[PDB]
């Protein structure tokens, strides 16, 4: 006979966002899709010393 | 005998600037 | 109104 | 490097704050082989919390 032995997976390691270094980069915010943040640029005034 | 308006309009706020707020409320650090 | 379209915190920044 | 990096608007400071009350400001990313020469040179600087 041949003896086929034992079978195998690979377990790929998960990675996530918020659990690495780059998120300490980042404000990452789950949010809804919208028209407005899109069709105009921001503004910011910024004050200077 | 025509109906005119009584007083002047009043303006009316849209409710599409509150989830502009909003929005722009949640790129700040906290809404509480 | 005034914690929805002037903001949380008045310091550091605020929402003109 | 890591002083001349200048400050943000929006900046949350009770985010992304280590045990005994230090604050991380800033996070750098390398290679393997560079993170590995990095630390066999510095391990005096490089604590794991």
């Amino acid at each position: 006979f041949e003896a086929i032995f034992g079978t195998f997976c690979n377990r790929l390691e998960w990675v996530y966002f918020l659990t690495s270094g780059l998120a300490a980069a980042a404000h990452a915010i789950k949010f809804h899709d919208l028209n407005k943040l899109t069709t105009g640029k921001m503004l910011f005034h910024v004050q200077v010393p | 005998t025509v109906s005119a308006p009584a007083t002047y309009g009043n303006f009316v706020l849209s409710p599409e600037n509150a989830v502009t707020a909003i929005s722009y409320h949640s790129i700040l650090a906290d809404f509480n | 109104a005034l914690r929805i379209y002037y903001g949380d915190d008045p310091e550091r920044y605020n929402i003109h | 490097l890591a002083e001349a990096a200048t400050d943000s608007i929006l900046d949350n400071p009770t985010t992304y704050t280590t045990s005994s009350g230090a604050k991380i400001s800033g996070v750098m990313v390398s290679t393997a082989n560079v993170m590995q020469i990095i630390m066999s040179l510095l391990s005096s600087h490089i604590t794991k919390e």
